[PDB]
């Protein structure tokens, strides 16, 4: 009827069933653990033994511990009752607010939609980010990937896309945090409380996001399945509710990395760089479920961490093919202080087609990429010569491209808490016309750093005015400035007097709550009866 | 047989006493499988689908027959999966016949010299790396550089010229999509129906959520479906998009069957895999029908590193190579064909004879332009034997640009290349790029296209009229 | 061979009894003849099958848990790591030369646990809890698991409190926060331990000043280092008085690989006491690039299949579940904190290595110390373009926040012209003016060793540089000019800058006034 633990090697448990083996992908429950330990069946080892991956830690598992079968995969709560909640891999609430009151719980494992139910509609998703909306324009109902190394700004870009799209969407959102920092999971939760996207208490049903979190502190069996849980909530909203869903996945790289972390313990000899031999089919089996069928539409934005800034690592190089749009963030753009650090060349979109976004948008996009590639080819002869023998056209294609590089930068609304500048939403037409101006040459009369961290084309023109009133100023230097003392300034010993007093009592708070138990000097062990007995005197 | 172990799409099956290597089996669950490595104690069966419906002790039946797909004219226009079954939802494949997916390639005597040209409609490919019927040409490049564009333009141009040739010299295309997304296959079926190309295009599709044996086996399905047309005296064109994904699916199966890995964990017989696939694209002898099959494998490099394992293997196998760079792509040169690194070992023996006498100048002065390529970025002008080739090579690279999904007939590419290699160039200031590239083919009278297509050669009686026609081109926007 | 006939064989089908009746009255006399060579049978205890290289394979131990301290009969401890069907693989916490084949292994009942509490404050500890300083056992202390899970999304709150380290390159360019995990990454002998030590010394300097609950209690985890270096570090800490707040966990190089593997978890469990009880902790996992090598030794000797650089598969999880314990807790859980400084060593600056990219992916910031800047006099050798921080603002000094953005961007301007300083064209007194202004700022950011600076003196000394008051000074002697700025200026502007927290315009006037009265030595 039930099974028992046969073997525990880290996060992979062998469970032996005397008859009635579970199916593969079945979730099993370990009865008698400290916490709820869920094992998901991975393979049939062969002598009435299945091999599972644990959703929690396996420290505490005894061999022969009774493991019971639920007859089904990991089923999570889905529906309206999950909006404005935080869930586990297994659908437990981790937000301390009751249980989840969602109806018709769903398995986290299903096949992808068929070839017959594939949508080919291509409408542009306007993001308000002028480098995304110009050079790699997103598709609503499309699969979007924000590639990049560590620290180039994938999470701040996904937060700006949340702030710009998910609040003004109408449908629902699902953030699926896959193996990320718990600090930024809390930051996302708090700033979606403050935005109204998550409401607590009596108006919980007015929320517009379901958080599903599988962060870095969780074992590899949990990070390898939490994307399926977020995808199951989104697939309920797409298939049953018939909605337009917005799936946001932070580091889908951690899905493949967490599958790779258990891959040798599941008994598979490793492929190239060190990933599992099933890397492409695991990633494909996740990514093909994120589609718009004819029923509803899932627009997914996925952050994809590229390891050591290497875009040819097989975990980004495999997920390149599953994406309609692609926003390659690079470190080289970010070392110039240009944010978002989108590589304007290495980014690509399926929408960048003159039949899709219009030939007027297409030609200014291709012209920006043309002048940027020409400047990228001229930099090598500039650094040898010195940019004074460039034929007055290649002094123009350097100046225009260096204006464009600054004009691709933008202040973000979610990035004003560590930069200070408030963020600008830029419309699509004011992006297209603004870049067409700098391309054809209307704005060579503006200085070059006037294009840096601005919004429209109406803001570089007035940043030039502020810069040229400020470089017109700083010419008076004599007196009646702040440095004089009878202006408003008290005496310096007067300002020490207004300091309020804080006390120091030199006991630093260690004699107030501690239960100091007396630890054993001797080793105390268990005999064959399990009795706590001191270690026997024989070596 | 009885399932011993099952996991990661591999079922170890005890029993199945007289089962063949590569033979189909069938499980209790209705899923199929292919018996790949037969051992003395079990059979390693790769599973054609999701292995979660297989349990230990499930019964496996052998079907007695090797893996085979339906071939024939009923497959034209249908989107099939990697095993031949149609996934477009128009019912079963009428008017077909089962035939094995692993056949032997035609030998030395069954071959013929590759002499007749296969036009792709890309003027870079038709002018510089010309394709013959029976050639294997590698479309190699990095990601997002336009490889599917060159393949799709070849298919669409085969539709365009299939309407104006007799029944014999028509090319029926097969596009094999290995490991692609399912949403981007539907966009290709949309483009091929809207183009009209599905009247001659079979569409074999093993997507990313398919099993690894289906993606491994889909190029052999597509090659059997196109070998129908090769073996009945007609002409085929097979396109394996990302053969580098078929190799990854094969690596997955061979590693999970615990076969000993080689370089980049590929099995030892992955060269045998791809050469066993790609040697079936042949121009048959006059006795076997005279039919042909032209393959375009697509291999994705990573950083232009063609010294990778699968890329070197397929570069060794195929005749030519169409190398698409990413730096030419963002520089405006689209199709981004690297002229110096793109080869065709068939060469000039199988191109248009009217293009062969014009393109021999073109590749020579493109080479001259490539060696004098640093001087384009200079202010000090040199001795005007280099500035001449600089402006000439610049207008020649701007000559070979081409928009997507709009292939050109071969007589029009010949005329547009003649108008740039004989010196009818826009040697004006280049404000008139808008009304001079297409103005040559739109303002000469179309009778020169009829004569050049039907004779296949610019005769002395025709370059006279073509030179007389090229001088009277208007461009009245100036 | 199939199992149904094999369990049909449990039915009796003997069809004769001329051996069953004969052997049964002959067997028990024969076991008596060799019972001296029979070891007594074991069910709930253990018996060592094989011991070698610090891995015991233990028969028996039917009811051990995974990850449980077991104890051999020679007193040396173990840990049941992989629980096979036929045996238990125990990693030995000590020298495995005392273990034989046939030794009894005693299950202790408990998962691996270390002494935590206020009695650990001031002690030198090995990787398991035993004090190695010879000052007796630990009193006023309770046991706690080394393998707690990290505080979740609802237990945390935003990182807002600053946590000055006293290194002004850090406190200006890459400012830490109070629950932040900041990686100190660099090559060998670039000053990673030095940055960590100045953090601990500066926390001693500020603990004697703040009211009883802003005090930061340090833990130094010294994995893989030699025992002489730990002795030098304990000597330094006790001669500066910083050992009153510091615990030192020391799993040195001669220790067994499970002690070096487990000492970050022991140290984190010691420092989590202050996070869980409303105080503020700080932990330095010095040479976390050696905990991974000790874990690789354990996992390769437990015959787990290797991976990249023969590291295990779960070596990302080894560090992620360790560093995620460094958090800032909510007010419903005390408001405590624990900020981590993991130290990762690179080889030849290859930051593209395996463990380096894992810990870069886990931690919030980086403090990149490059070996080519260490030999240009830039000490601490902080690569400003490559060292990031996730919190940025809202977790540093407000007065330094006024004066440090104009330093961060101006050093970007200074690095912008260094690849254009090999020719000497000197364009229009811009690419030559910042070529001295940024060169004066990078000289401002240098400082000595074991001498951290209070935050108000740093935000005065960088106020004096990104404003005027220093452009008439040679680049050779700004390190000398800064002591003229710090000492000769009235020490009452420092108190009101510390107590306000920002530079008020009432204080900006007196600060610009007293930055003109001092004598700068540049001639
Ligand atoms: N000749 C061309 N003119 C204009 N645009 C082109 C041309 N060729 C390709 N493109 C554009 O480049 C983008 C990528 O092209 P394509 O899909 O053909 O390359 P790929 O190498 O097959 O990419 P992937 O490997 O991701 O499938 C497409 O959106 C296409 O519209
Ligand atoms: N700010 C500084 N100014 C001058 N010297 C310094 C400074 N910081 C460190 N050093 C010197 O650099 C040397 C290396 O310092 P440290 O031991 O901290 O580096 P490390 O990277 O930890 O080296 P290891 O990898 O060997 O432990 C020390 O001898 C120290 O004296
Ligand atoms: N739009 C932006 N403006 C300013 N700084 C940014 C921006 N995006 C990213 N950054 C900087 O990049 C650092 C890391 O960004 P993050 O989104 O955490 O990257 P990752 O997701 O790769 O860790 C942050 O410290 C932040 O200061
Ligand atoms: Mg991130
Ligand atoms: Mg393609
Ligand atoms: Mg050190």
């Amino acid at each position: 009827d039930a099974g028992y633990v046969s073997q525990v090697i880290g996060p992979v448990v062998d469970v032996r069933f005397d008859g009635e083996l579970p199916s593969i992908l079945s979730s099993l429950e370990v009865e008698g653990h400290s916490v709820r330990l869920v094992l998901e069946v991975a393979q049939h080892m062969g002598d009435n033994t299945v091999r599972c991956i644990a959703m929690d830690s396996t420290d505490g598992l005894v061999r022969g511990q009774k493991v019971v079968d639920t007859g089904s995969p990991i089923k999570v709560p889905v529906g309206r009752g999950t909006l404005g909640r935080i869930m586990n891999v297994i659908g437990e609430p981790v937000d301390e607010q009751g249980p989840i009151d969602a109806a018709d719980i769903w398995s986290i494992h299903r096949e992808a939609p068929e070839f017959t139910e594939q949508s080919t509609e291509q409408e542009i998703l306007v993001t308000g980010i002028k480098v995304v909306d110009l050079l790699a324009p997103y598709q609503r109902g499309g699969k979007i990937g924000l590639f990049g190394g560590a620290g180039v700004g994938k999470t701040v870009l996904i937060m700006e896309l949340i702030n710009n799209v998910a609040k003004a969407h109408g449908g629902f959102s699902v953030f699926a945090g896959v193996g990320e920092r718990t600090r930024e999971g809390n930051d996302l939760y708090r700033e979606m409380i403050e935005s109204g996207v998550i409401k607590l208490g009596a108006e919980r049903g007015n929320s517009k996001c379901t958080l599903v979190y599988g962060q870095m502190n969780e074992p590899p069996g949990a990070r390898a399945r939490v994307a399926l849980t977020g995808l199951t909530v989104a697939e309920y909203f797409r298939d049953i509710e018939g909605q337009d869903v917005l799936l946001f996945v932070d580091n889908i790289f951690r899905f493949t990395q967490a599958n790779s972390e258990v891959s040798a313990l599941l008994g598979r000899i490793p492929s190239a760089v060190g990933y599992q031999p099933t890397l492409a089919t695991d990633l494909g089996g996740l990514q093909e479920r994120i589609t718009t069928t004819t029923k509803g539409s899932i627009t997914s934005v996925q952050a994809v961490y590229v390891p050591a800034d290497d875009l040819t690592d097989p975990a980004p190089a495999t997920t390149f093919a599953h994406l309609d749009a692609t926003t390659v963030l690079s470190r080289s753009i970010a070392e110039l202080g240009i944010y978002p650090a989108v590589d304007p060349l290495d980014s690509t979109s399926r929408m960048l087609n003159p039949n899709v976004i219009g030939a007027e948008h297409y030609n200014v996009a291709r012209g920006v990429q043309k002048v940027l590639q020409d400047y990228k080819n001229l930099q090598d002869i500039i650094a040898i010569l010195g940019m004074d023998e460039l034929s007055e056209e290649d002094k123009l294609t350097v100046a225009r491209a260096r204006k464009i590089q600054r004009f691709l930068s933008q202040p973000f609304q979610v990035a004003e808490v560590f930069t200070g500048t408030p963020g600008k939403y830029v419309d699509l037409a004011d992006t297209i016309s603004g870049f067409q101006g700098v391309l054809t040459g209307k704005y060579d009369d503006l200085p070059e750093m006037a294009f840096y961290m601005v919004g429209d084309i109406k803001e570089v023109k007035e940043k030039a005015d502020k810069m040229a009133k400020d470089i017109a100023s700083r010419k008076e230097a004599d007196n009646k400035k702040v440095s004089e003392e009878l202006k408003d300034i008290p005496s310096l010993d007067k300002l020490v007097s207004e300091i309020k007093e804080v006390v120091i009592e030199e006991d630093d708070g260690l004699e107030e709550d501690f239960k100091a138990e007396a630890l054993s000097s001797e080793t105390v062990v268990l005999n064959e009866e399990g009795k706590s007995v001191p270690l026997p005197k024989k070596n | 047989g009885r399932v011993l172990s099952v996991g990661d799409g591999i079922a170890r099956v005890y029993g199945l006493k007289s089962v063949q290597a590569g033979e189909l089996v069938c499980f209790d669950s209705g899923v199929k499988g292919m018996a790949l490595n037969l051992q003395a104690d079990h059979v390693g069966v790769v599973v054609f689908g999701n292995d979660s419906v297989i349990h230990q002790g499930d019964l496996v039946y052998r079907t007695g027959q090797i893996v085979n797909v339906p071939i024939g004219p009923g497959t034209l226009g249908r989107v099939t999966d990697g095993l031949g079954q149609p996934i477009d939802g128009k019912g079963p494949l009428t008017n077909v016949r089962s035939s094995l997916v692993e056949v032997k390639a035609p030998g030395i005597i069954a071959r013929q010299s590759v002499r007749e040209p296969l036009f792709t409609g890309v003027k870079a490919v038709d002018a510089l790396v010309p394709i013959g019927r029976g050639q294997r040409e590698l479309i190699i490049g990095d990601r997002q550089t336009g490889k599917t564009a060159v393949a799709i333009d070849a298919i669409i141009h085969q539709k365009n010229c299939n309407e104006q040739v007799p029944k014999a010299q028509r090319v029926y295309c097969v596009y094999v999509a290995v490991g692609q997304k399912r949403s981007t296959v539907a966009q290709l079926v949309k483009l091929f129906t809207q183009t009209g190309a599905m009247r001659y295009t079979i569409m074999v599709s093993a997507t990313a959520s398919d099993a690894a044996p289906l993606q491994f086996l889909a190029p052999y399905s597509g090659c059997a479906m196109a070998e129908y047309f090769r073996d009945t005296g007609k002409h085929g064109l097979i396109i394996y998009d990302d053969l580098s994904k078929q190799s990854v699916a094969y690596r997955q199966m061979s590693l999970l069957l615990r076969r000993p890995p080689g370089r980049e964990a590929f099995p030892g017989d992955v060269f045998y895999l791809h050469s066993r696939l790609l040697e079936r694209a042949a121009k048959l002898s006059k006795e076997l029908g005279g039919g042909s099959l032209t393959a375009f494998p697509v291999i994705e490099t990573q950083a232009g590193d063609v010294s990778a394992y699968i890329a070197t293997n397929v570069i060794s196998i195929t005749d030519g190579q169409i190398f698409l760079e990413t730096e030419l792509f963002y520089k405006g040169i689209r199709p981004a064909l690297n002229v110096g690194l793109s080869v065709s070992r068939v060469g000039s023996a199988a191109q248009f004879p009217g293009m062969k006498q014009v393109a021999g100048t073109l590749k020579l002065e493109l080479a001259q332009y490539r060696e004098v390529a640093a001087f384009a970025q200079f202010g000090s002008d040199l001795d005007a034997a280099t500035q001449y080739v600089l402006e000439r090579g610049a207008r020649l690279t701007e000559m070979l640009k081409q928009k997507q999904f709009a292939p050109i007939p071969i007589e029009r590419q010949t005329v547009a290349v003649y108008a740039a290699t004989k010196g009818f160039l826009d040697k004006v200031r280049v404000q008139d790029i808008v009304a001079a590239e297409e103005a040559v083919i739109s303002q000469v009278n179309p009778a020169v296209f009829k004569i050049l297509k039907a004779n296949g050669k610019i005769t002395p009686a025709l370059d006279a009229h073509l030179k007389a026609e090229l001088r009277k081109v208007k461009l009245p926007g100036a």
